[PDB]
């Protein structure tokens, strides 16, 4: 069971560089609102932050949460420099997909998928 | 040492990109493939596959060709034995249904046996 | 076609399984006289990337390519051609398919 | 072409005429051969350089 | 309001089963003899635990569990099933 | 031979057309269906049967090497003609 | 231990006596390739691909039929194996004419297949290919005799299978043919198998022809629910579209054979089918509606019954999940008046224990028993495969068959005792010699048909088997594992639902008329309008409109068995699964789903949401029915058999006939087949 | 072809036509097969 | 066996089996396998943890001088334990060859990156975590090559399915290209070709 670490040796240290990660994004985000030229207020851009990071939060594996941790700084580095365009920072608020059906019965109504 | 103890089950579902309506609603099936019976050769079915549930497909309103909405369609996995298939199952968090393998039973040829001087086996041509 | 009015195709389906874009879709079924003709040949002319596999596949010379290459279009739905689109063409250019299929058919 | 029939397809003539040889075109031109398993990587000196296939 | 279906879900090899199973052998037909319209549905399996269903009007469905139970414990509860009526 | 259905669209050699009813038509307003006017079934029952003096016939389908692969015929029936499988020619034992 | 010692290129072995040279190179691993043998045919031997060649011998011996002996070495891959090889495939295609293209057998032939494999690369054939005159022996199998390449699996087939002995070869030489020499009609329960089993194109499948290639279609394995023998089957579809059915490996059950209406019932699958929801208009005339209208309505109607003003009757080909889903519904209501069309005696010991209404021993019991009863029935054409498996005991274990009934052809010579039920009574009390016979037999087997217990005595009958079955297992030499007591169903949706709890027969709600009626596609026409009461709400689902669509109120377009994910329980207890090949038409749901949707409009929401969830529930009535692919016992004969002796049924006068008593009444029976255009034509051929 | 003219046959066109696109002579696409499923139609006669 | 079967190389297969006994008794601690095939061609599979011990001995022993690194390939076969099969190319001018080093690894644990050993291989492995999702540890700048700048999951894994989950269209209403979830307009047909006869004995697997 003795496994090779990625950055983390427990739980501790994971969490920790969740945490600046977390940290450098919600200082990153209200720069990336005006170089961008987003349509969208600072607050929704921290919430939607919050939403991402809150996804990953059943994760109970040291070497995962490293994994996540160096995506998530990828993704910072770049989005700091303009490499994503509008769209691509844009594609994180589905604002062209027409929200599914949640109930079992309008999923009965539409199709046959569960 | 640098090696720590990790005693956790394996996930590597917030890793494969994969949305989560194509994880909570499929249902992986694990089994060694039956034999075309048109044919006689026993190769195709050496090594177990996963392969996953069927979705809706539809006519094309222009051409008539199937229209799909499904990703996972033309998704089919080989391995080697059953365990391994089954821990790359349990490793995404696939729900599985594994089907045993179904080894054809011996029988007892004899060419005599068609030449019988007092039983029902006699050949009534040949 | 063959030289007594007959389309020369007998839904074999060589040219489907060996196109590599996948351009080629068809679907047959015994007509009125018994015979195994086509009910649906469809190629996609924006799929096809006009390699001659399946005039090279074809074990009756149904299919072919011919050297006509001005048929640009304005919309994209024109260039997704069923039977009757491919069997006009045939009938529009057999009179310089036959002669370029004389010429090079003892290449092959 | 090579003259195993097993690998590259027969003369149309003889695909007309012959057995074996139609059979070996249907199998060729649906299925394809069957290369022997294994791994191996091919370079060439293409005009931009070492041009490798793995 | 009252009873309308039993149900004994039982094994055949386990001993966990094996007083139930003496039920079934000692206790079952003039119990059948005394309840001639309640349908008491027995049902082996392979691998299962005892168990006891009782259902009652609208689909009120309760569950007994009856592993290691000699007959006389399930001769009482399969008693009290009958005579609740709950 | 193209028959035309009741709405005036005309009908292909396999069969197709579209209902009254289907909305698909709309793809045709303002442009013209594309059909074929020369019908295989009816080109290919104008051609005379073959009579030959041998049990069995061979067809290539003419040409050579521009025809079909060969395949052979039996013709022992006298209440029907052989087909060719590929070319659609029938030949028939004249005794 | 008699295993003896072979090599297989130079690999130590352990064989059995009277092992052949390809079964023991199966066994290290080597398939040695071969057109005229069988695993399941008689050894032939007439097309000598399988030469091998043993070392230290200077001949090739036919691995097909060659016994192997102690120190013999096998060589599979040396040089003049590969040159017998290659000569016997020139020879055989030497005449084999040029069809590929125009084949249906292509793409999945064995003879390319193994030329590709293991013979040359080109023809030194300089001369004239024969032409062989074809054959018409049904509109199911097309015959191409060109093709054929006098392998005689057809009458091994014929003559050990499918027990007609119709099939031959006339003539000598090059020109002998594989016919029947007359015109006549190859027609049989398995008559279509001999096209999985023509290792060339020369026997094909007539509705298939001409449509698919192998390549091009998906293989979904799912499960036949035709009849209760519960067939393992693989659907090949093609794009969205349904194109043929092939058997699976099955060593319990169907081995590798399913019956023709399994087979070619498809293209009746395909027709007639149910799209949309209708309801009735002011006129009394089924209009189209939406999914939500019908569904109101249908829960309106069912707000207001409570109590016995509402019933149900089960189809024939339902699955468990269904039929839970609608008891489920209908004991909210407090209804436990749930009905099957076909009926079973539950005077007695009833649906209580599962020892008195299931095929106790196995389908493969057959292979261990001796002597078999078989009581009112007609196995030919209610469970085909059960059939084959106790002609293939008779054949090969020298099984002893006696029949009570009318005198029908069951392809073997079996002891006919009559047709008069009161025969039975002789065998309880012993003034019969089969009596004696069944005394004297150490495996004996009893089996009473499904279609027996239809009649008014049904009570009667049962009692007095099952009197003859524990006089029979208590006094004779029984071992006490052996299950005597069997009884042969003939609809898929009847263990199931028995073992559900449900009640077999229509007589209760003959009894109480209710005021609505749920109908899930029973289509046998037990239950018309006239017996129900003026204004009823008859509630069709289903996927054929048939019988009691034309009289439904509200129509529910469900889904077929190759559309969902089902649940079907054998005439064995074994459990089995379908698997979706498509989808449903249209605006056509899963039943199920449209029953927990129903609840849910009705404001009585059942509590599962997903297909485990309904399992989970399945499980929870009965665990058996979640265990897929294993056999569960069935013990309490004793019980059974004494609870069976306080009702005193008394047996009619009449003599016990069959609903089926030739080819003609086999191909349509149910709303699939009934609705089939090959099915129509098989009868109209058998008919003129 | 004044001096090599091809081989006359009854199915090629005499009257050849130029490109067709963007006029209302151009050809529109559209599926060659027959409907699959054939849909159950309720009577017309109501069950009274 | 003339004119059609490939002439044989056996100087060359002695010489590599000859450099492959050299190469596995240099280094016992990490060579695990060495094998040379048919068309004479060298494989080291060694293990992981010597990634770098290797590498460098071969660039820098005078006997082998294995200065090039031709490809760099990651491969992935999901009936293993460890997944992924990293591969380094090598060619040698100096004795005019090529070698081949394999290693093993799986999702999560990270192997040594060899940029201090061809400077290649910055971009090489680079591609690598692009396209399989393994992590290279000590690297300069790893980050996404060649996929999408929005794209998650890693594509040329075999559990993930030839169409991605997502496709990208023009919308007008937000003025932007937008990502919808896949909807083929036709289904790629899933062909099954394998032959059911076996057709090579000499791959011939024991039974179990
Ligand atoms: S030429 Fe076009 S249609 Fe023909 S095989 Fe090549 S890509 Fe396919
Ligand atoms: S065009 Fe030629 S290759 Fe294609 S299906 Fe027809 S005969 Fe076969
Ligand atoms: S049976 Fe096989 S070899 Fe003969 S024509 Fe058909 S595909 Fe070709
Ligand atoms: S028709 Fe087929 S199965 Fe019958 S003898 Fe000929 S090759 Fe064998
Ligand atoms: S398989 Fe043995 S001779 Fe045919
Ligand atoms: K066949
Ligand atoms: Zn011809």
């Amino acid at each position: 069971t003795s496994v090779k670490p990625i950055f983390s040796r427990d739980m501790n240290e994971a969490k920790r560089r969740v945490r600046e990660l977390y940290r450098a994004w919600y200082r990153e985000v209200p720069n990336t609102v005006h170089l961008f030229q987003l349509d969208i207020s600072v607050k929704q851009g921290r919430d939607k932050v919050r939403e991402m990071f809150k996804k990953n939060a059943h994760v109970t594996d040291p070497r995962v949460v490293d994994l996540l941790v160096i995506k998530g700084k990828m993704e910072l580095e770049e989005t700091i420099n303009v490499w994503k365009q509008r769209t691509h920072v844009m594609r994180f608020f589905h604002e062209t997909e027409a929200p599914r059906p949640k109930d079992f019965l309008s999923k009965f109504y539409v199709g046959h998928d569960p | 040492t640098q090696l720590i103890t990790v005693d956790e089950k394996l996930d590597i579902t917030t890793l494969t990109g994969v949305p989560e309506e194509h994880i909570k609603t499929r249902k992986a099936r694990i089994f060694v493939p039956a034999r075309n019976n048109m044919q006689s050769g026993v190769n195709n079915t050496k090594k177990w596959k996963m392969e996953f549930d069927t979705r809706e497909r539809w006519e094309n309103p222009l051409m008539g060709w199937a229209s799909t909405a499904d990703p996972l369609s033309n998704l089919v996995l080989t391995f080697s034995t059953k365990e391994d298939a089954i821990a790359f199952a349990e490793k995404n968090g696939w729900s599985y249904d594994v089907e045993e393998r179904k080894v054809p039973k011996p029988k007892s040829k004899s060419y005599g046996a068609n030449f019988s001087w007092n039983k029902r086996t006699r050949v009534s041509t040949k | 076609r063959y030289p007594s009015g007959e389309e020369r195709c007998i839904a074999c389906k060589l040219c489907e399984a060996v196109c590599p874009a996948q351009a080629i879709t068809i679907e047959a079924e015994p007509r009125a006289d018994g015979s195994r003709r086509t009910t649906r040949y469809d190629i996609d002319m924006t799929k096809c990337i006009y390699c001659g596999f399946c005039q090279e596949a074809c074990p009756v010379d149904a299919i072919v390519e011919g050297p006509n290459f001005e048929f640009s279009t304005e919309t994209h739905e024109e260039l997704l051609y069923n039977k009757e689109k491919l069997l006009n063409n045939g009938d529009k250019w057999e009179a310089e398919i036959a002669a370029n299929i004389q010429a090079d058919y003892l290449y092959r | 072409k090579v003259d195993d029939a097993k690998v590259s397809p027969p003369k149309r003539a003889e695909m007309k005429t012959s057995m074996e040889s139609l059979i070996h075109h249907f199998k060729l031109y649906t299925e394809g051969y069957q290369v022997p398993p294994g791994a191996t990587y091919t370079a060439i000196e293409a005009p931009k350089g070492e041009f490798g296939v793995y | 309001l009252g009873l309308r279906e039993i149900r004994i879900h039982l094994c055949q090899r386990s001993p966990g089963s094996q007083g139930v199973r003496d039920f079934i052998e000692k206790r079952y037909v003039e119990l059948k003899k005394a309840n001639p319209d309640l349908p008491i549905l027995i049902r082996e399996c392979s691998d299962v635990q005892p168990k006891l269903w009782a259902r009652y009007a609208f689909g009120q469905e309760k569950n007994v569990s009856l592993n290691n139970f000699s007959a006389d414990q399930v001769t009482r509860a399969l008693e009290n099933v009958l005579s609740s009526k709950a | 031979g193209v028959r035309t259905s009741p709405t005036g669209e005309k009908v292909t050699h396999t069969g197709q057309v579209y209902d009254d009813e289907d909305y698909r038509r709309v793809r045709f307003v303002g442009r013209q269906k594309e059909v074929n006017e020369n019908f295989a079934i009816d080109l290919i029952a104008e051609q005379p049967v073959s009579q030959v003096g041998s049990r069995v016939i061979s067809c290539d389908g003419g040409g050579g090497a521009l025809g079909h692969p060969r395949v052979y015929i039996n013709l022992d029936k006298e209440t029907k003609t052989g087909t060719c499988g590929y070319c659609g020619l029938q030949f028939r034992q004249q005794h | 231990s008699n295993l003896i010692e072979v090599f297989v290129d130079g690999q130590s072995v352990m064989v059995e006596p009277g092992t052949t040279v390809l079964q023991a190179c199966e066994k290290v691993g080597m398939q040695i390739p071969r057109f005229c043998y069988h695993e399941r045919l008689s050894v032939a031997g007439n097309c000598r691909m399988c030469l091998v060649e043993i070392e230290k011998a200077p001949k090739v011996v036919a691995a097909c039929a060659m016994p192997v002996m102690k120190g013999w070495n096998i060589l599979t891959n040396s040089e003049k194996t590969k040159k017998a090889r290659e000569g016997v495939m020139e020879f055989l295609l030497a005449n084999h004419p040029l069809d590929c293209p125009i084949c249906d057998q292509g793409g999945e032939c064995d003879l390319q297949d193994q030329s590709m494999m293991f013979g040359s690369d080109r023809s030194r054939f300089l001369e004239g290919k024969r032409a062989v005159e074809d054959k018409n022996i049904g509109p199911l199998v097309k015959t191409i005799m060109t093709r054929c390449i006098q392998c005689t699996r057809c009458i091994r087939f014929a003559s050990e299978i499918a027990g007609v002995d119709d099939l031959g070869t006339t003539g000598r030489g090059n020109d002998m043919q594989v016919g029947t020499y007359i015109e006549k009609m190859f027609m049989s329960e398995l008559s279509g198998n001999i096209i999985d089993i023509c290792p060339v194109g020369a026997l094909t499948s007539k509705p298939y022809a001409f449509t698919a290639r192998p390549w091009e279609t998906r293989k979904t394995e799912s499960i036949d629910v035709m009849d209760a023998v519960g067939s393992n089957i693989v659907v090949s579809t093609r794009t969205g579209e349904v194109m043929r059915i092939l058997p699976r490996m099955h060593e319990d059950i169907n081995e590798e054979w399913i019956s023709d209406k399994t087979r070619f019932a498809y293209d009746g699958l395909k027709r007639q089918r149910l799209t949309e929801p209708m309801v009735r208009n002011e006129k009394g005339l089924l209009t189209h509606t939406t999914w939500e209208d019908a569904l109101s309505r249908v829960a309106g109607m069912l707000q207001s019954c409570q109590g016995n003003d509402v019933a149900a009757i089960a189809g024939g080909l339902v699955d468990a999940e269904a039929l839970i889903a609608l008891k489920d519904l209908l004991n909210r209501v407090d209804s436990d008046t749930l009905c099957t069309e076909e009926v079973f005696p539950t005077a007695g010991a009833g649906t209580d224990l599962r020892s008195n209404y299931l095929l106790n021993t196995t389908i493969a019991g057959v292979e261990e028993a001796d002597v078999v009863l078989l009581v009112g029935t007609n196995p030919r054409f209610e469970a085909p495969l059960f059939n084959a498996r106790i002609r293939k005991s008779w054949l090969h274990n020298d099984l002893k068959v006696a029949l009570i009934g009318s005198p029908v052809d069951l392809t073997y010579r079996y002891d006919h005792l009559g047709d008069s039920p009161k025969i039975l009574q002789d065998i309880a009390s012993g003034s019969h010699p089969f009596s004696q016979v069944l005394q004297e037999a150490k495996k004996p087997m009893v089996v009473l048909g499904s279609s027996a217990l239809q009649r008014n005595d049904g009570a009667a009958i049962l009692a007095a088997v099952s009197n003859i079955a524990q006089k029979i297992r208590t006094s004779s030499g029984v071992t006490g594992d052996w299950k005597v007591m069997n009884i042969l169903h003939r609809i898929a949706s009847q263990v199931a639902a028995l073992d559900l709890g449900y009640k077999p027969g229509v007589e209760a709600i003959r009894k109480n008329p209710p005021k609505m009626l749920f109908l899930l596609g029973a289509d046998g026409g037990c239950v018309t309008r006239q017996d129900l009461p003026k204004d009823c709400f008859i509630v069709y689902q289903g996927h054929h409109g048939d019988v009691g669509a034309p009289i439904a109120d509200v129509i529910l377009p469900g889904a077929a068995y190759t559309e969902k994910s089902a649940t079907y329980v054998n005439t064995e207890g074994r459990a089995q699964q379908t698997k979706v090949a498509v989808m449903p038409p249209g605006l056509a749901r899963e039943d199920w789903k449209i029953i927990r949707a129903l609840s849910e409009i009705a404001g009585m929401t059942l509590p599962y949401d997903t297909l485990d969830q309904v399992r989970n529930r399945l499980e929870e009535v009965s665990p058996n029915l979640v265990r897929y692919d294993d056999v569960e016992g069935a013990n309490y004969f004793q019980q059974a058999s004494e609870l069976s002796k306080l009702v005193n049924q008394q047996l009619l006068a009449d003599p016990l006939v069959p609903p089926q008593l030739t080819i003609k009444d086999f191909y349509m029976t149910d709303s699939i087949s009934r609705a089939s255009q090959t099915m129509a034509k098989c009868v109209k051929a058998v008919t003129e | 072809p004044t001096v090599k003219p091809p081989t006359a046959r009854k199915f090629i066109w005499t009257n050849h036509k130029f490109n067709l696109s963007g006029t209302p002579q151009q050809y529109v696409p559209y599926s060659t097969t027959r409907k699959k499923i054939q849909e159950w139609v309720p009577p017309s006669t109501p069950y009274k | 066996t003339r004119p059609t079967v490939r002439p044989r190389n056996d100087v060359a297969h002695k010489q590599l089996s000859a450099f492959g006994e050299y190469v596995a008794e240099i280094l016992p601690k990490y060579v695990q396998q060495v094998q040379v095939s048919c068309f004479s061609e060298l494989e080291i599979c060694i293990h992981p943890d010597g990634v770098i011990p290797v590498l460098t001995f071969l660039r820098d022993h005078s006997n082998a001088q294995f200065k090039s690194l031709a490809d760099l390939t990651a491969v992935d076969i999901p009936t293993r334990q460890n997944r992924f099969e990293i591969v380094y190319n090598l060619l040698s001018l100096r004795f005019n060859s090529r070698i081949r080093v394999k290693t093993y690894t799986d999702e999560l644990t990270p192997v040594e990156s060899s940029v201090s050993v061809y400077k290649a291989a910055n971009w090489y492995e680079r591609e690598i975590w692009d396209m399989f999702g393994v992590f290279f540890a000590n690297h300069p700048d790893l980050r996404r090559i060649l996929t999408d700048y929005g794209f998650e999951g890693h594509p040329f894994r075999k559990d993930f399915p030839l169409s991605g989950y997502v496709e990208l269209r023009y919308d007008d209403e937000v003025k932007r290209v937008v990502a919808e979830p896949v909807e083929l307009a036709q289904e790629f047909r899933k062909f099954d070709l394998n032959s059911p006869w076996e057709a090579f004995p000499a791959y011939r697997q024991p039974p179990e």
